[PDB]
RNA sequence: AGAACCUUACCUGGUCUUGACAUCCACGGAAGUUUUCAGAGAUGAGAAUGUGCCUUCGGGAACCGUGAGACAGGUGCUGCAUGGCUGUCGUCAGCUCGUGUUGUGAAAUGUUGGGUUAAGUCCCGCAACGAGCGCAACCCUUAUCCUUUGUUGCCAGCGGUCCGGCCGGGAACUCAAAGGAGACUGCCAGUGAUAAACUGGAGGAAGGUGGGGAUGACGUCAAGUCAUCAUGGCCCUUACGACCAGGGCUACACACGUGCUACAAUGGCGCAUACAAAGAGAAGCGACCUCGCGAGAGCAAGCGGACCUCAUAAAGUGCGUCGUAGUCCGGAUUGGAGUCUGCAACUCGACUCCAUGAAGUCGGAAUCGCUAGUAAUCGUGGAUCAGAAUGCCACGGUGAAUACGU
């Protein structure tokens, strides 16, 4: 329906996106339950310092996945329009699917 | 890092669209149990370098056949290199 | 043991086969391909089979149409 | 020479982004090498640019990369003549439509890239090193700065033996995570051997 | 162990019979880790042991280790350029102990059939001394007394 | 209104509640004899209960998950005493001696670059 | 972080020499998708169609063939010319600069002392007064609570029930990720120059840098890396380049290291049964279902993923059997017969089936690690990758012994 799902890298980046989502929903229209925080997938990576030996020493890389759900429960004509295209992206990829 | 091989490389990668891929659907439900015939694998005299495994994954920037990642698609050398001045984006010094 | 439904051999290799059953046998013939199994048809003809110096002539018999042309020719020298 | 590189220990810390974009693993391996393609090319025009850093980004099949310089000038020209031609080639290394911005570099000596750009290009110049890195020196606490050092490594002043003799000046904490530590690498390309220059700036404590 | 010194932690109590001298027993004979299989055999050790003898629980394998206690130790000195072996008094932490290992180690020794069986063989020898273990209890005893010199 | 605590133990979470009925154990639809619970750590679940006047005194429902065997009774074991919360915090004067309401912070050890699992180094060859 | 071709450099052969790859000149040809014959292949020699976006006619940009020199190429040489990166002493607590002073000067002082700390930590003292690197702190994660949010997570009070959180519902709770509180020798007691600090107690989930990671000073070993890359110089250049096929890197009278698997009744075997965490997955992971003893095969949902798939975790536990033997220990080696990935499994594989069942019964001098959720032991996942882990990285289960002392 209005089944929202996106996807950012930083530990605070959609914090402030999806914050800016509700109260454009909310104040406009009704319900809007709020922001879900859901599991992060971190994608934990071991490669080898040195480009010869040195195994013993290794440098551990990580990428955080953080996801978000919004869900507005009221699809009203009114709060749909003026919402759209005030998602000013920072890359965060904006997905509406059930 | 060796032009040459790097070059065999644009060779090797490029006949996998030509060669296999589109005509590589041969074998796929030809060579199974059905109705043999053996021309089938008569067709197995082409150049043979479209293979779909047959490329080491070199590094997209040097050329280093070692410690390449499917994610960055990159040597581990250049993943630090990188790494180290930002690049990828939710990469930083992982510790838990 | 592997190879699973039907011996694989080169083509290349199954044409000289063919011809020395048509054209008639002569000589130990010259193959780099090591890959092709021995069939029925190439017993008691003869070939040659390339190992990093020369090509072995060795000859084709009943109970070798099992095993491959490359188990008899061996790669590394010793002694 | 066994030390944490002080912009990557700092990305988690006390960096905005070197890369802001988003992306999915599938395309992530091919979208990462646009990247560096890109500023392949960007810094070859950007050479007598004096182009300090620049960020890219992909906001939805699209492209900005946000970039800075000392010299706005030469990057910016008359009305749109060399952010035309720039914005163009962008897009056709991208294969997307194409966005640009400028941001105009306040006290370029601040900046790290500049700085060693700067030092590392007086090399071809073939004058002294000691003077060449003092000369970096003398205006560190007079416009802004409240520390910086700077290191060369190997063939100083054209000598059989390979030397470092780095220099410092003010506060440069290298291990404090909250310090704000501009840094980059550079390399010479002079006849008589490769100087690496490293150069450490403190902007402020938080 | 230097500069700090240490708290001694405590272990739990046996969850059977309430004995916190059973708790280290049973982790003498523990090997890999598994305190299910370890009490299994220190249990039926036991029920074997006080059946047999005809005494009570507690105090037939505790009186029989009375009697593996041993009176003292000695300690390798090198200071002068030669080995001095010192004779010392082991304190009632140390003395049990020793004493719980040396029955786990001499049934260890044996050639019988179960755990159980085996070091409940030496749990019933512990009273009236025929085994390994009140022999071993005494290996040191030899040797001190002739080192009651240095002192 | 019922009587809970949470309580845990290495990664393992329990769910306790109190109330003034009958003594029968039901953990996750099933009895404490039927919880598989008869070599060491028997009654860990029961520890906090050790020095009580009970008799019969108390229904209780727990549901742990996560972990293994001793872990989730543990859980269960720190889950029980904040579950003690019908008492208030009169009768866990007595109940910090004994340290069941002590949550353990000894957490399994992460797995280190050139170490086997966490402290193991391998073995050097001679010197 | 993975030599069956490829990789791959090295070898034996077959070939090419402005070249496989990049810029420039001239010249003809759209590129290219079609096929045949010969050769192991690199490849040369034909027959097809096509001839496309700009052109006062000399042409363009893509790409292809030819020829010409400038060059291109070099995993070749020098880590005793270097950049970059890194091991190690060492996460040891040090190492220096300013002025000032001391000495004729090298230097010293500072940073010599007395206490104290994990620590050049802090205190007092001081011919030095200050600063800076390093330590500490700031970061991440974990121990606890509060607030924000309630699906795919979760199920307590309620009814409906196919006894399945499954369907209303319920928002508590666990779980989950955002922001906060909480741990500072401070509250108290004793000692201590009355200071720092120390020892103990109270509170608290967590007390004396809480636990772990990240974090590695000035420098040493002309330590490693010209082989990832970059690069000075040198050298070869119809060859030390380049392409192809097969071979080698996997050899076998030897020596050592690093591991797995054992020698077993804390155990083997068979049946039944309970309890995890962290991941991965669209050129993918594969239910359920059917076939085969099995490796897998055919059919074939859902899920770009708290949903669906890999995934039925093992130790453990309940019975039975085995009862001290080279054995129901142990699994090697070898034979016969299969599957899978892939042009391809002989050199040179993984894995399955049947059969064979070496050595080995706790191992010589000596030697390696570890102080608590650790040693030990038992499983799982990932990266690499078409396909090959006992390695490596990551995760959890159960879980000790002993620290008198330098």
């Amino acid at each position: 329906r209005i089944r929202i799902r996106l996807k950012a890298f930083d530990h605070r980046l959609i914090d402030q996106a999806t914050a800016e989502i509700v109260e454009t929903a909310k104040r406009t229209g009704a319900q809007v339950r709020g922001p879900i925080p859901l599991p992060t997938r971190k994608e934990r990576f071991t490669v080898l310092i040195s480009p010869h030996v040195n195994k013993d020493a290794r440098d551990q890389y990580e990428i955080r996945t953080h996801l978000r759900l919004v869900d507005i429960v009221e699809p009203t004509e009114k709060t749909v329009d003026a919402l759209m295209r005030l998602d000013l992206a920072a890359g965060v990829d904006v997905q509406i699917s059930l | 890092a060796k032009q040459s091989m790097k070059a065999r490389e644009v060779k090797r990668v490029a006949l996998a669209d030509k060669y296999f891929a589109k005509r590589a659907e041969l074998k796929a439900i030809i060579s199974d149990v059905n109705a043999r015939w053996n021309a089938v694998l008569k067709l197995q005299t082409l150049p043979r370098d479209s293979s779909p495994s047959r490329q080491r994954n070199r590094c997209r920037q040097t050329g280093r056949p070692h410690g390449f990642l499917r994610k960055f698609g990159l040597s581990r050398i250049k993943v630090r290199e990188a790494a180290m001045r930002g690049e990828i984006p939710g990469l930083k010094k992982a510790s838990w | 043991r592997s190879l699973k439904k039907g011996p694989f051999i080169d083509l290349h290799l199954l044409k000289k086969v063919e011809k020395a059953v048509e054209s008639g046998d002569k000589k130990p013939l010259r193959t780099w391909s090591r890959r092709s199994t021995i069939f029925p048809n190439m017993i008691g003809l003869t070939i040659a089979v390339h190992n990093g110096r020369q090509h072995v002539p060795v000859f084709v018999t009943d109970e070798m149409v099992g095993h491959k042309l490359g188990e008899f020719a061996p790669t590394r020298t010793y002694r | 020479g066994q030390k944490v590189h002080p912009n990557g220990i700092r990305l988690g810390i006390v960096k905005p982004w070197n890369s802001t974009w988003f992306a999915n693993t599938k395309e992530f391996a091919d979208n990462l090498d646009s990247d560096f393609k890109v500023r392949q090319y960007l810094t070859k025009e950007l050479a007598k640019a004096s182009v300090s850093r620049i960020v890219i980004e992909r906001p939805a099949k699209s492209i900005r990369v946000t970039i800075h310089t000392a010299r706005p000038g030469i990057v910016i020209g008359k009305k749109g003549e060399d952010v035309e031609k720039l914005r163009k080639v962008v897009a056709d290394i991208a294969g997307v439509p194409a966005q640009i911005n400028i941001a105009e570099v306040r006290k370029p000596e601040l900046d790290a890239k500049l700085v060693a750009d700067s030092i590392t290009s007086q090399l071809e110049r073939r004058v002294m090193f000691r003077r060449a890195m003092k000369r970096a020196v003398q205006n560190a606490m007079r416009l802004g700065a409240k520390g910086i050092k700077v290191e060369v490594s190997g063939r100083l002043g054209g000598a059989e033996i390979a030397r470092t003799e780095w220099y410092r000046e003010g506060r440069v904490p290298l291990h404090t995570l909250r310090a704000d530590i501009d840094y980059n690498t550079s390399e010479a390309h002079t006849t008589y051997g490769v100087i690496g220059v490293k150069v450490w700036i403190f902007k402020g404590e938080i | 162990p230097r500069r700090r010194v240490i708290g001694q932690r405590k272990i739990l109590p046996d969850p059977k019979f309430g004995s916190e001298l059973l708790a280290k027993f049973v982790n003498i004979l523990m090997v890999d880790g598994k305190k299910s299989t370890a009490e299994s055999i220190v249990y039926s050790a036991l029920e074997t042991l006080a059946q047999r003898s005809g005494k009570s629980e507690l105090e037939a394998f505790e009186v029989a280790l009375e009697n593996v206690r041993p009176t003292v130790e000695v300690k390798s000195r090198r200071v002068g350029g030669s080995t001095y072996q010192v004779p010392v008094e082991v304190r009632p932490v140390r003395r049990n102990a020793l004493a719980m290992r040396w029955i786990v180690e001499a049934a260890r020794k044996r050639g019988d059939k179960s755990m159980a069986l085996r070091l409940a063989n030496e749990l019933s020898d512990a009273a009236e001394n025929k085994g390994t273990a009140v022999k071993k209890r005494e290996d040191v005893h030899r040797m001190a007394e002739a080192n009651k010199a240095f002192a | 209104n019922q009587y809970y605590g949470t309580g845990r133990r290495k990664s393992s979470a329990a769910r306790v509640f109190i109330k003034p009925g009958n003594g029968k154990i039901v953990i996750n639809q099933r009895s404490l004899e039927q919880y598989f619970g008869r070599e060491t750590a028997r009654m860990v679940v029961r520890q906090p209960l050790e020095l009580v006047d009970m008799v019969e005194k108390l229904d209780l429902y727990i549901t742990v998950k996560g972990g293994g065997i001793s872990g989730q009774a543990g859980a269960i074991r720190h889950g029980i005493t904040r579950a003690l919360m019908e008492y208030d915090e009169s009768l866990r004067s007595e109940l910090r001696k004994a340290g069941f309401v002590t949550r353990d912070a000894r957490q399994v050890e992460r797995k280190k670059v050139g170490l086997r699992k966490a402290r193991r180094r391998p073995q050097f060859s001679k010197r």
